[PDB]
RNA sequence: AGUAGUAACAAG
């Protein structure tokens, strides 16, 4: 998963994530975080922010 | 007029002229045939100290076990394995005392590391007992026949990554009730011959299968393979020494590192320092003793010696130190510490070859095995022999092994076994009486100050020294250790004189060619003459000396004499002309028979670098050719500093054996090989760095030329066609 | 590439054996896999080289596109079939000349090796003693020392970026680092394994015990095998850059070794100076290294005045680094109960000291007192300064709090690591109300709840001949015993230009050299002891051995070795070895009892550990004599007294041992035991007594 | 626990503390000296001080070794073409026709125009190699059953006494000729005075040593290994012969090339490092073997002519003896050059020391002396039972001897003898050096050392040597009981 | 035979 990241992150000519990310689109060129809360979604939303 | 060379000895001292007492440019002596003879005196006279001791029959094994600990104490000054459990234990807690939170500290440090330490860590232990094939095998190969196995019987705890889940593995096995495993059998081929008989036994070998039964198992995970030491120095006649199995190393390995924590900290311990670092230890602990001596009292030095180190000390007594050191560790760090003990408690010593028995009259000779050893009258067996063999009935076993509980045979506990010759040492005084013991211990040998009033308390000193050693199954050796001022003694070869003498005959051997290869010899050859004008008091004509034979000896080897001389050759045909071809012949090397430019200011620089200047660009080019084929697969005791050119070779594994065929296993070794090269070719690192995964390692491999993939097509590297091809090879996989 | 991977890949789990290991085998278990070695472990290496290079084709040539280009023989020689050792030398010969670009910048650490010797110029060659301390040096001088750890994740960003795995601290740390050797390293040909071994060769340190004296550093231990043996010096100057603090440690050493010279002796003062001018650090003289470093010590201070240049009143403390600004502090050997629970010999610094502070970016000022922070005045930075800022003026003021939260150096690495012990056990208190003052908390962020005497602000001589510098209203700043003890070993060679480098040496190295002076001249030394009275005793050699005796015993072994030589000299018992061993002794001003007579002594101490004593009766490690062959042994070497020995010298050694006391008789059990030194100073004039010589020669003296 | 098990502990253990004494020290080894034993002989696998050297003079460049060997025997025709010798002495178990018959087939095969130095698997050659002397492996059922196969008692060493060519060789090898054998190469050019110093050393240390008998002796030994571990490899199964060759230059610089004798190798099979090759060595000697017959029950002494040497005829005779060798010896053999670095290095050692007390190079007042000191002068010997001083070169000729004689008579007996000795060298140091040794077994020790004491002749003569030393300090020893009291 | 020395090799 690391070996994927790092591989694209360094073809495409972006920075490296510090934490493991879930997703990546290819059109974007961005990597891509999922989140399951239960409760409020934007409680959930800016912990992730910090 | 007749000469005499210890006449020397008068005008010089012995400390200051010790090299000339060292032997070391002779040859040492190698042993010939069976060690079986070598290997029974060891399992007779370590059963004799032990002897009044508790004897029993196991349950588990089918063996008969002998226990001197808590035993009879000795009533004489033969060796004693008459260990007393709380005399050990005070001593212990004596130190515990001195030394406060050294105990528990140690052990998480060795509980903490055991957590990090992988199942590879057992990879570099020199020769194991792999107990599939019951012959010695390096530790790599002995470790994957096993992890492939218990994989038969299911037992995937090497998988997992850690130590513990395949120690968790190991202890579990015992438990089984058959044991499928991966094994090795002959095939014997007849061809013709033109020698007596007029045949030839060609044999062959390949990977089969076999099954033990519960018990029989057990002996071969607790057995241990016995052969005679060869090139041993400063002794006349041969011994035995054991090689354990790969379950008992990931146990021993955390109890040594356990005792190594200790020994670091203890201020008498001679382990694990060493070298300079040792050196500079003890002229430390030597310098304490003479100014704590008091007015007008007595310092005294033992030259110490134990006699029968292995062989008294008993597995149950290392298994109560293991206790007491691990007591605020938790319940299953106690129990992985124990197993160790516990294991060389319930050994089993394999008897090698056998003997062998001949006819002068017919001219003809038999090697007798170890299972058929009885098989015979012991009057045809010689009259020594025969005490032996008779001796050896009461723990003989049915498949021609021996059962030994005490002794230890080639102990692997040397760390631990120093601390419990540290705590006779941190006991210091006995009875209040007019003296103050202190030493130096290295496993066996050791060195005893003993300060007092009067040399007559001194004596006395040593005495009680002497009889608590006893009561730990420790026994000094009169007759080869020896007292007297301070001043000088020796301490693992090691002469003492108002300070640590050099002795430059120890390191003799080394100087010589090492046996690796040109380029890394060459590196080697200087490093040692360079670290002896350092550490073994070389000075610098002996050192140039030095210089000179080696390159001389470099030249004899590699058949690489100086181009410009006439000495003819297969190798030296070629080098005539590239001496001829090359312009700059200060830049040759002399490996292509170039000119030796060393001397003592550039012993530390690598030779391709020196006269990297002076080559020709042609010349450099082919000795630096990037992808040529004599440098093979590399990766990254001692180390040197050389560059990787083509000198940089390797040589041919040892495979031709009396007319032994060894395809098949070769082709094992190949596949291994083959698979290897490949995850280097997709990861880079793997060479470099350790990798890590308990995921497949064909999924690693999968997952990563996918992504190769990906990236080459959009980036622009591979065709529309080439990606489509490549993407569709790996849906199959 | 990728292509062709994944064909060989599909290659290979076609064949079933190589399918059953790819899916069972672990990316763990591939580095077991990787030693599967079937055949055996070779016990004797040099014998089997030995053997192989007679056989035919002992070599192993790899399969590729190159291995072909080698013929089946060449000139009737079989060159492979596997191959011989002629096919190595026909490679070299009448081979492919390929790429060696780069080469230089690979191997960039060997090269350095190399112009560090072309470079250096070779100094003196001078046979005499040598102590060789063993100590823990650094083998060879890195590009950035790291630890394994952290520099394995280096060479791993710069070579393999793709398979780095989680990106550390230390990626960011060192980003310098490797951005230039990732552009270095890119156009050369040659294998990654090889690459990664050079950067860990000039990153991951080498150090290792060795015998060193007087030359500490790298550039100098990679020669250390040249530069010194046990009976030898050799001057030796390595080329290229050298470190500023490489220079500031033995500027130091240099400042404490004239020092501990120069007090001995009457005006020391002019000794300062006239040693001081005639050094040189390596290469520089001391002069300059005073005068360029903006550091030093309490010695250092010194010699800049006795020189005559400005003091830097200065203390460096690992990464800290204080200026003085006022106060003066005196060392105190104090056994303190650290917080985890163990007892600890630590020297607490006494009295009131304010201190002008920085620590890299973040600045400061200080003040405390014996063991207490009671005020810490700093300013607003960047986090890891300020943290760094606090921590270590807790640790250097040597608060209790500090200790109680659980050798300096030691406290300095823990407290470095793990703050979080100091900052609980520390204490908080409310923050101050002005405009320009403000509080901080733990994490280095404005706060209420300050740390407990922290505050974060807004805004930004002549010397006496006894060398002890006095300011212009009679107050003394440093002082000839303020300086430390500590005779540590110098990071670079230091030369004394002067007749006299031998008297900056170690303890044997001078107590060799004196014995060996009065040996070479004791034909006018023994001839001129009947003829002048108190001559001899006060002569230049004796001062330079008197720095080796402690001040507080010198006095006391001068009044008992004169009075032992007095004896020799007015009655008729007179013994050369004595008068060898006791003479250096009697240069210091004596100092006897309160009776008059002097202080008896069995052995006299020298300064360096328990190694270092003179015995008066006995031999001794650094002394002793065998009149059997008439050899005296000093520091394990040996010289001769023979055709220097009267022939009635025969004659007890007892009459030399205590002052004023000889022999009568021997032995007489009826007195009883053995008198100690107490007893036999307070026994009466014309009074026997039992002496032991040394362990088998007991003798029957009366005083 | 430890204080109340003592207590009750028998006192019968105990360590048994003897403060040593010189009455206490009791000659080692008393067998040595019995008459009634038999001599020990000579065992070594070439000869030494006895060798002789047929000197064929040369350019001074490397040549093959049959060529080589061919010309030397050419310039001395009459000892190559002698067919009816007188025979002088027989070892019990040899032949003397298959030793005469195999001494021709060398003669005759180096002589020829062929390339080849094969000798032809002949009876008298087959003998001489132990052609089939090996047994027969048979399987563990067969031998079972037969009764009268049985363990064979092993063969132990003799005990052997005191032999007096074990001094002459001592005294021999240690002794200067004009001709020095070493092939020592080139090093790089001294820039640093330490470098100065050291090659400037070499000149006096190397020298003395090279000139010396034991050093062309050492490079005899070395050279035929090296050649002999070459052929056991590259011709295994066939039987040739070896030139005892060595190359020597003298004090003016002309090259003289040596063929001390002629050898035959055996078959070669070598596997294991242990497996042996026999070897039979022909060599030349002016000895006469009857003069010292005890030295010579292993060889077999044939006269085979005269050279004129002054102004007479000295009987050249041919020692002939089956030898053997293994992988190790043979190996050991080519490291053989290391005894300069262990005399070397410690008698470099005293310079040093030496150096230090008078604060400049003290190797020219050690060797020659000098302006200021005398030559540094060691006790090097006894002569009608009084010491006898010796120069500096001398003393470092002797140690390098020393440690060429521990490798030519290298082995297990040597090994034991040096290490358990090693313990009463030091304990006569501490008698010297009046620190008041203790021992707690004597006899412990002296049973380690005395039974290492057998048939190996250096052994014999270091424990004949050890106890003449130890009656020299027992005399000096009574200067210092009366110092003091 | 011999090497060698507590048991082997002297081909398998």
């Amino acid at each position: 998963a690391w070996m994927v990241q790092r591989s694209l992150a360094q073809e495409h000519g972006i920075e490296t994530p510090k934490y493991l990310a879930d997703l990546f689109d290819y059109k974007t060129k961005r990597f891509i975080e999922v989140g399951i809360t239960k409760g409020l979604a934007d409680d959930y939303f800016w912990k992730k922010k910090e | 007029m007749n000469i005499n060379p210890y006449f020397l000895f008068i005008d010089v001292p012995i400390q200051a002229a010790i090299s000339t007492t060292f032997p070391y440019t002779g040859v040492p002596p190698y042993s010939h045939g069976t060690g079986t003879g070598y290997t029974i005196d060891t399992v007779i006279r370590t059963h004799e100290y032990s002897n009044k001791g508790k004897q029993y029959i196991s349950d588990v094994t089918g063996c008969t076990m002998v226990d001197p600990t808590n035993g009879p104490l000795p009533e004489d000054n033969e060796p004693s394995a008459y260990a007393q459990l709380d005399c050990v234990l005070e001593a212990l807690d004596r130190m515990d005392e001195e030394h406060p939170g050294l105990f528990q500290a140690a052990s998480q440090n060795a509980m903490e590391t055991l957590m990090v330490t992988t199942v590879d860590k057992l990879t570099q232990g020199r020769q194991t007992f792999d107990w599939t094939v019951c012959r010695n095998q390096p530790a790599a190969t002995a470790l994957n026949t096993t992890i492939t196995s218990f994989r038969l019987n299911d037992l995937n705890g090497a998988d997992k990554g850690g130590l513990i889940p395949f120690c968790q593995d190991i202890i579990d096995s015992l438990d089984r009730p058959e044991m499928t495993f991966f094994s090795v059998k002959n095939i014997k081929k007849k061809l013709p011959a033109k020698n007596r008989k007029g045949f030839l036994i060609k044999r062959i070998p390949m990977k089969v299968k076999d099954k033990i039964t519960k018990v029989e198992y057990i002996k071969r995970a607790l057995s241990l393979n016995t052969m005679t030491k060869d090139a041993e120095r400063g002794k006349l006649k041969r011994r035995a020494i054991a090689t354990a199995g790969i379950q008992i190393r990931g146990f021993v390995l955390v109890v040594e590192n356990l005792a190594k924590n200790i020994c670091e900290n203890l201020e008498q311990s001679g382990l694990p320092v060493g070298g300079n670092e040792k050196k500079a230890k003890l002229s430390n602990a030597v310098a304490k003793m003479l100014s704590n001596c008091p007015p007008g009292g007595i310092s005294m030095t033992v030259t110490g010696d134990n006699t029968k180190w292995n062989e008294c000390l008993n597995p149950r007594i290392f298994l109560a130190m293991t206790e007491r050191i691990t007591r605020d560790s938790p319940i299953w760090f106690r129990d992985f510490c124990s197993i160790a003990p516990v294991l060389f408690s319930n050994k089993i010593a394999r008897l090698g070859k056998g003997f062998m028995i001949t006819s002068k009259t017919k001219r003809l000779k038999a090697q007798i095995p170890c299972p058929d050893l009885f098989s015979i009258p012991l009057e045809r067996y010689n009259e020594e022999t025969r005490a032996k063999l008779k001796k050896l009935k009461p723990f003989f076993n049915e498949e021609g092994t021996a059962s030994l509980s005490p002794g230890m045979m080639m102990g692997m506990f040397n760390m631990l076994s120093t601390v419990l010759g540290v705590a006779a040492l941190g006991i210091k005084n006995i009875g209040n009486k007019e003296y103050l013991w202190d030493g130096l211990q290295s496993s066996d040998d050791f060195a005893l100050f003993v300060n007092a009033k009067d040399e007559e308390t001194c004596m006395e000193g040593i005495n009680d020294f002497y009889r608590t050693c006893k009561l730990l199954g420790i026994n000094m050796s009169k007759k080869k250790s020896y007292c007297n001022e301070t001043g000088m003694f020796e301490f693992t070869s090691m002469f003492y004189r108002d300070g640590f003498v050099s002795n430059f005959a120890m390191e003799l051997p080394s100087f010589g060619v090492a046996g690796v290869n040109e380029s890394a010899d060459m590196a080697i050859g200087m490093t040692i003459i360079k670290n002896n004008m350092i550490n073994n008091g070389m000075g610098p004509a002996t050192a140039q000396t030095a210089i000179q034979l080696f390159i001389a000896d470099y030249r004899y080897t590699y058949k690489c004499h100086r181009g410009d001389s006439k000495v003819e050759g297969k190798r030296m045909k070629i080098i005539k002309e590239l001496w001829e071809n090359t312009k700059g012949r200060d830049g040759l090397l002399v490996a292509d028979g170039g000119p030796n430019i060393y001397n003592l200011r550039n012993l530390h620089i690598p030779e391709i670098v020196l006269k990297y200047n002076l080559m020709d660009p042609e010349y450099k080019g082919r000795l630096l050719h990037p992808q040529n084929p004599f440098v093979g697969h590399l990766s990254i005791k001692m180390d040197y500093d050389a560059v990787s050119g083509t000198h940089s070779w390797r040589t041919k594994r040892n495979r031709s054996i009396l007319n032994t065929d060894q395809r098949n296993m070769i082709l094992e070794e190949q596949c291994y090989a083959k698979c290897c090269n490949l995850f280097e070719a997709c990861f880079n690192s793997a060479s470099y760095r350790k990798p890590v995964g308990q995921h497949s390692m064909l999924e690693a491999m999968a997952h990563r030329l996918r992504m190769d993939a990906r990236l080459d097509y959009e980036s622009g590297r591979m065709s529309k066609d080439d990606f489509e091809k490549a993407m569709a090879h790996l849906g199959e996989i | 590439m990728t292509l062709a991977k994944i064909e060989l890949l599909k290659q290979l789990l076609r064949d079933n054996e190589a399918k059953t290991v790819l899916k069972q085998t672990t990316v763990d278990q591939y580095n077991i896999i990787r030693k599967f070695n079937t055949s055996r472990i070779e016990k004797n290496p040099s014998l089997r080289m030995k053997w192989a290079m007679c056989s035919n084709f002992p070599l192993a040539l790899t399969k590729g596109d190159m291995a072909n280009r080698i013929p089946l023989e060449y000139k009737g020689i079989q060159l492979k079939t596997m191959c011989s050792i002629a096919a190595v030398t026909w490679w070299n010969t009448y081979g492919p000349i390929g790429d060696t670009e780069g080469f230089e910048r690979v191997y960039e650490s060997f090269f350095l090796r190399k112009m560090r010797l072309d470079n250096a110029t070779w100094g003196r060659i001078t046979f005499g003693p040598v102590e060789r301390v063993r100590k823990r040096v650094l083998l060879n001088p890195l590009t950035k020392e790291m630890p394994p750890d952290e520099a394995s994740n280096v060479i791993m960003e710069i070579l393999f970026p793709k398979e780095a795995g989680i990106p550390r601290e230390s990626t960011w740390i060192h980003r310098e680092l490797i951005k230039e050797k990732r552009e270095k390293l890119k156009g050369t040909m040659i294998t990654p394994i090889v690459l990664a071994y050079m950067l860990e060769r000039e990153l991951v340190a080498r150090r290792r015990f060795l015998p060193v004296a007087g030359a500490t550093s790298a550039e100098f231990i990679e020669m250390l095998h040249c530069l010194q043996g046990e009976n030898w010096r050799q001057i030796y100057h390595p080329g290229g850059n050298k470190l500023t603090e490489s220079r500031s440690q033995s500027m130091i050493v240099a400042c404490r070794k004239i020092i501990r010279r120069s007090i001995v002796a009457s005006n020391p003062l002019e000794l300062a100076v006239e040693i001081a001018n005639k050094t040189v650090i390596d290469t520089e003289p001391l002069k300059s290294c005073l005068a360029a470093i903006d550091g030093g010590d309490v010695a250092c201070d010194i010699i800049r005045a006795a020189l005559g240049l400005k003091i830097r009143q200065r203390q460096r403390f690992g990464r800290l680094e204080l200026k003085r600004i006022s106060g003066r502090g005196f060392k105190n050997d104090e056994e303190i109960l650290i917080g985890n629970g163990t007892i600890q010999k630590i020297g607490i610094w006494d009295g009131e000291e304010e201190f002008h502070v920085r620590c890299g970016e973040c600045r400061g000022i200080l003040k405390k007192s014996k063991m207490k922070l009671e005020k810490l005045l700093i300013n607003s930075a960047k986090k890891e300064d300020m943290r760094d800022l606090i921590i270590l003026c807790m640790v250097f003021s040597q608060d209790t709090r500090m200790f109680q939260g659980v050798p300096m150096y030691q406290l300095q690495r823990y407290f470095l690591n793990r703050s979080n012990d100091l900052f609980d056990q520390w204490g908080y208190e409310e923050s101050p109300k002005a405009s320009e003052l403000h509080g901080i908390n733990e994490s280095m962020n404005a706060s209420d709840y300050t740390l407990k005497g922290v505050v974060v602000t807004r805004n930004v001589v002549s010397i006496t001949k006894n060398l002890s510098l006095i300011k212009r209203t009679g107050e003394v700043i440093m002082g000839a015993n303020d300086v430390s003890e500590l005779e540590s070993q110098a990071q670079l060679m230091i030369t004394y230009d002067t007749p006299k480098m031998w008297e900056m040496g170690t303890t044997k190295e001078l107590v060799q050299n004196t014995y060996q002076w009065v040996l070479k001249n004791l034909v006018t030394l023994k001839a001129q002891f009947l003829l002048g009275k108190e001559d001899m005793f006060q002569w230049d050699a004796f001062e330079a051995f008197e720095s080796i005796i402690p001040q507080k015993m010198a006095g006391q072994y001068s009044g008992f070795a004169r009075a032992v030589l007095k004896q020799m000299r007015d009655q008729e018992v007179m013994k050369t070895d004595q008068f060898i061993k006791l003479l250096p002794f009697c240069f210091s001003p004596p100092k006897l009892r309160s009776n008059g007579e002097p202080y008896q002594f069995l052995k006299l101490v020298l300064k360096g550990g328990g190694e270092n004593f003179i015995e008066v009766r006995k031999g001794s490690p650094l002394f002793s004599y065998n009149p059997q062959t008439e050899v005296l042994t000093i520091c394990g070497r040996m010289m001769s007294l023979k055709g220097k020995i009267e022939d009635e010298e025969r004659r007890s050694m007892g009459n030399a041992v205590l002052a004023g006391f000889l022999v009568s008789g021997k032995y007489d059990p009826d007195l009883g035991d053995f008198k100690t030194i107490e007893e036999l100073e307070k026994l009466k004039p014309g009074e026997k007594a039992n002496i032991l010589l040394y362990q088998g020669k007991p003798v029957k003296v009366v005083k | 626990a430890i204080e109340r098990n003592l207590a009750r502990m028998s006192p019968l253990v105990s360590v048994t503390p003897k403060k040593l004494t010189w009455e206490d020290l009791r000659p080692i080894g008393p067998h040595i000296y019995n008459h009634e034993l038999p001599e020990v002989p000579y065992n070594a696998f070439l000869l030494m001080s006895d060798e002789l050297g047929l000197a064929n003079m040369t350019e001074g460049k490397s040549k093959k070794p049959k060529t080589l060997a061919k010309e030397c025997l050419e310039k001395y025709s009459t000892l190559r073409d002698q067919t009816d010798p007188i025979l002088i002495m027989k070892s019990e178990k040899a032949n003397e026709n298959f030793l005469w018959k195999l001494w021709r087939d060398c003669v005759n095969t180096i002589s020829n125009e062929e390339m080849s130095n094969e000798l032809q698997k002949t009876n008298y050659a087959k003998w001489a190699t132990g052609d089939g002397l090996t047994y027969q492996k048979i399987m563990k059922e067969v031998a079972i059953d037969d009764e009268t196969m049985c363990q064979e008692e092993p063969k132990i060493p003799n005990k052997c006494r005191v032999a007096a060519w074990v001094q002459t060789e001592m005294n021999l090898l240690s002794t200067l000729t004009s001709k020095r054998a070493l092939d020592l190469p080139e090093i790089g050019p001294d820039v640093a005075p330490v470098e100065h110093v050291g090659s400037e050393r070499r000149k006096y240390f190397v020298n003395e040593i090279n000139y010396c008998k034991a050093s062309t002796v050492m490079m005899k030994y070395v050279l035929f290994h090296t050649s002999l571990l070459n052929e056991s490899n590259a011709s295994m199964g066939k039987y040739k012969v070896i030139p005892i060759t060595n190359r020597v230059v003298n004090e003016k610089g002309e090259s003289f090339d040596m063929l001390y004798g002629l050898a035959v190798k055996g078959q070669s099979h070598l596997r294991g490092d242990t497996d042996v090759v026999t070897v039979v060595t022909f060599e030349f000697s002016s000895t006469d073997p009857r003069v010292d017959s005890g030295k010579w029950p292993k060889y077999t002494v044939f006269r085979i002519g005269s050279l004129f040497v002054s102004g007479r005829e000295k009987s050249v005779y041919l020692y002939c003896r089956v030898n053997g060798t293994n992988k190790i010896q043979m190996k050991w053999g080519m490291e053989a050059r290391r005894c300069l670095l262990q005399s070397m290095q410690q008698m470099e050692a005293i310079v040093e020391q030496e150096s230090s007390i008078q604060g400049y190079d003290m190797t020219k007042a050690c060797f020659k002396g000098d302006r200021v000191n005398s030559p540094k002068t060691f006790s090097i010997g006894t002569q009608e039972g009084k010491l006898v001083k010796g120069s500096f070169g001398k003393a470092l000729r002797v140690i390098f001897t020393k440690c060429l004689m521990h490798y030519v008579f290298g082995n297990a007996q040597l090994e034991g003898f040096s290490a358990e000795s090693r313990r009463l060298l030091l304990l006569i140091q501490a008698l010297k050096d009046r620190k008041g040794p203790w021992v707690f077994d004597l006899e412990g020790m002296y049973s380690g050392i005395e039974e290492c004491i057998s048939n190996n002749p250096w052994v014999i003569q270091s424990a004949y040597w050890f106890n003449e030393w130890l009656g020299f300090e027992k005399e000096g020893s009574k200067v210092l009981e009366s110092v003091d009291e």
